[PDB]
RNA sequence: CGCAAUAGAUAUAGUACCGCAAGGGAAAGACAAGCAUAAUAUAGCAAGGACUAACCCCUAUACCUUCUGCAUAAUGAAUUAACU
RNA sequence: AUCUUAGUUCAACUUUAAAUUUGCCCACAGAACCAAAUCCCCUUGUAAAUUUAACUGUUAGUCCAAAGAGGAACAGCUCUUUGGACACUAGGAAAAAACCUUGUAGAGAGAGUAAAAAAUGAUCCCAAACAUAUAACUGAACUCCUCACACCCAAUUGGACCAAUCUA
């Protein structure tokens, strides 16, 4: 084919050079920094802000 | 103008006594023209660290 | 700072607007040959450009537009004698 | 309270001695308005803020042209306080497909053909 | 809820070609040259809007 | 104290601008056209711009991929001998 | 304990290395000095403002005191060097005044001349035959 | 793809010690802050622009959290290290 | 709306992804018998708007101009409405969130401007001064200049990078 002759001439495949497809692997969100945790995005203080806030469809 | 280093910084910088009478004028004026040359408001070498201020006598 | 002067005068009220000093080239080589232009002169000229370009255009189109409207005029104010017959 | 100003055309109406002051001719009119921002949108009603980003004219000095045609006009009589209006003149013609790239806008509004 | 798309899959290839002769058959019906994209790696076509039966036809008419 | 003492700086600039507005509005007062002569001049640029954006919206999609750009990852492993 | 941050060392050096030239407890205690190396590097950015508002008012003030030694005040010397379209800033109008004497003489010459011509155009009656000087050059 | 002496068991120990009692319940073993060498010199969120020059000149209303913005209006922090 | 006003849910506003084509401004015409303006669209200047999929967050704020109702037409007073600003940058009025000037961000030991100066009771007065040498100059992070550019909002939301540790 024509990748397969690509491959020819690069580095062999090991575990040294995978890759996940680009676009699949979505970065992870942490609350550190400036930005993700001051309030980590729990918004000021209230009920929504500290986990109890009435059940679903109240 | 040619002068050696030390003389040329001497001449430059040197103070200079300026006598101003005061017969008739009044407090202000003879205050404004002091505070210049007090200052060293009136030397294109002023700056304020440099401590180019001058001598007034008013008689 | 005599830009009320300048104004005045012709002249551009910034020295640094148009004028011998900004817009002439910086700089040449030693030997005599021209110096690539320097990237505000590039900038200018292409905003300048594009003015000239919007001006015309403008232009053009309130001329066509006045054409169009002797156009209507004419069909509409003679296509009537056409009902004038017979 | 405070509401949009509907000018009286009263105003819009250039007299015999208004006439010999600016450089300008009832008949025969000018093509071009050449207008410029002197003044900021801020601290100012949004029904300006918007017809000024519509004209162009967002930045400050910066001149832009426009039609001399009522639609813009009754534009221009709604921030006719935060700008310069000038008359741009042609007294070399409109450039043709060359001199193009060789133009240059004098303060007076005069466009002319290699500087 | 409101992207249509095709996909052709399992070409082997040039899917290059493929994406010329589909773009010229398509381009007469919707009044345009269809946006598509190529995935060179799997090795599929994807097209915006909904041409199924069109491509089947097609496809079956070259001999596929 | 909350009072002021309007300047006479204050009141050139203000005059200033009062001209400045006065000549616009001279230069408004004198139209190339009329409200019915300009109708429709402009249509034909107003409903390509609008077409041009109308394209450029509905050319969103996905870029392309190709598979020397996957395979290209595997240089990072390129080695002298 | 999984993890644990095996180099603050060298995350507080990075902020204490700014530090050591300063006074007090406040250069070698963090939680302190975070705060005025902050507002050091905050007035760094925002000084650079100054740093030039000054510049040209150390430069208009020995203008000025050059221009007074030759009997010249600073806003006849600018509002009137323009008007003979000699487009000298005033840095170097200041380099001048120092290091150029006669140059500067010459200079505030060009400005006495040119002001009196203007005195003398607006005194008289029209638009008789225009300075020596007054004449402006197009471009 | 479990911890490695503030972790992992509370553990060298349910000992020492606290409590009348039920009961509670530790610590640890292998040039950081603080000081000295070297007290200070008009002026002021302690810095910045700088400068030949450390000060002198010009600029400059500490940080977090809560109230519509808060000059410190109020709450919190002596400071270092580890854990959080 | 709520045994609700120290909170929640829905809406309005915000964000992302996606689809489509009209959205805003707007003259003339038009909206009742019993002052400011408002609504509605052809054109025109523009490039945005609607729709769909998916989440969080804010919510009953202060001051100024104006028109009203309550307390005098006052009490720096409660409330409704149109607008602006603040909670974002910068320069001015002495200090100064709310007045005036100004926004899209970096370097410069360049330039032009904006606003901006007064007239004729209780500790200790409070810049110093100046009647007459030609009106211009000074003045920002606004704008121009040489170079470089993603590199100045809270709550929230999207994105690009990454310290240290373990494993292959
Ligand atoms: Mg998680
Ligand atoms: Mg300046
Ligand atoms: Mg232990
Ligand atoms: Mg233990
Ligand atoms: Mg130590
Ligand atoms: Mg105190
Ligand atoms: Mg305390
Ligand atoms: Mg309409
Ligand atoms: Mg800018």
């Amino acid at each position: 084919a024509r990748a397969l002759d690509l491959l020819r001439g690069l580095p062999r495949v090991s575990l040294a050079n995978l890759k996940p497809n680009p676009g699949s692997k979505k970065p992870e969100r942490r609350p550190r920094g400036r930005r993700r945790g001051r309030k980590c995005g729990r918004g000021h203080k209230g009920e929504r802000q500290r986990g109890t806030r009435p059940r679903l469809g109240f | 103008s040619s002068f050696s280093r030390a003389p040329q910084q001497w001449a430059t910088f040197a103070r200079i006594w300026y006598l101003l009478d005061g017969k008739m004028q009044p407090p202000g004026k003879l205050a404004a023209m002091a505070s210049i040359r007090l200052q060293g408001l009136h030397k294109p070498v002023y700056h304020a660290l440099s401590d180019c201020g001058d001598h007034v006598v008013i008689m | 700072a005599g830009g009320q002067w300048r104004l005045q005068q012709g002249l551009a009220a910034n020295p640094s607007g148009y004028g011998p000093l900004t817009e002439l080239p910086d700089w040449s080589y030693a030997d005599g040959r021209p110096a690539p232009p320097m990237k505000g002169q590039l900038r200018r000229k292409a905003e300048r450009e594009t003015f000239a370009r919007r001006v015309v255009l403008l232009s053009q189109e309130m001329d066509a537009g006045l054409q169009a409207w002797q156009l209507r005029q004419q069909k509409l104010q003679e296509e009537q004698r056409k009902q004038e017959n017979a | 309270k405070f509401t949009r100003s509907r000018i009286p055309e009263k105003v819009f109406q250039a007299s015999p001695e208004d006439h010999e002051k600016y450089g300008g001719d009832p008949q025969n009119p000018h093509k071009l308005h050449i207008v410029t921002r002197i003044k900021s949108t801020r601290r100012r009603p949004y029904w300006e803020k918007d017809i000024i980003k519509m004209l162009g004219l967002e930045k400050a000095h910066t001149p832009q042209v426009h039609k001399n045609i009522p639609s813009v006009n009754a534009k221009l009589k709604v921030v006719k306080h935060l700008i310069r209006i000038k008359p741009l003149k042609l007294p070399q013609g409109l450039p043709a497909e060359e001199n193009m790239s060789n133009t240059c806008l004098k303060s007076t509004g005069e466009l002319v053909v290699q500087w | 809820g409101n992207r249509q798309m095709t996909v052709i899959r399992k070409v082997e290839g040039d899917i290059w070609a493929l994406q010329k002769d589909v773009e010229d058959f398509l381009s007469p019906l919707l009044g345009k040259t269809p946006v598509t994209q190529v995935n060179e790696v799997t090795g599929t076509l994807r097209i915006k809007g909904y041409f199924d039966q069109e491509l089947k036809a097609w496809l079956l008419e070259k001999g596929f | 104290r909350r009072p002021r003492f309007v300047s006479l700086r204050a009141k050139q600039n203000m005059i200033r601008r009062l001209e400045i507005e006065a000549e616009n509005h001279y230069w408004l007062s004198m139209p190339y056209m009329t409200r019915e002569q300009e109708r429709g001049h402009a249509a034909v640029r107003r409903r390509e711009a609008f077409e041009a954006i109308k394209a450029a919206a509905t050319s969103k999609f996905p870029p392309h991929r190709f598979i020397a750009d996957q395979l290209d990852h595997l240089n990072v492993t390129k080695k002298w001998s | 304990l999984r993890n644990r941050v095996t180099d603050r060392y060298f995350r507080i050096q990075e902020v204490l290395k700014h530090a050591r030239h300063f006074r007090g407890r406040k250069n070698r205690c963090y939680r302190l000095a975070v705060r005025t190396v902050i507002r050091a590097f905050v007035k760094c950015t925002k000084a650079r403002y100054l740093k030039k508002k000054n510049m040209r008012t150390l430069w208009i003030n020995r203008i000025t005191a050059a221009s007074q030694e030759h009997g010249l005040k600073y806003p006849a010397l600018i509002g009137n060097l323009v008007k003979c379209q000699v487009e000298l800033n005033r840095k170097v109008l200041a380099d001048l005044a120092i290091y150029e004497p006669k140059t500067f003489k010459s200079l505030a010459a060009l400005a006495s001349r040119r002001r009196h011509e203007g005195f003398a155009a607006a005194l008289g009656d029209g638009k008789e035959p225009e300075g020596i000087f007054s004449r402006v050059v197009q471009y």
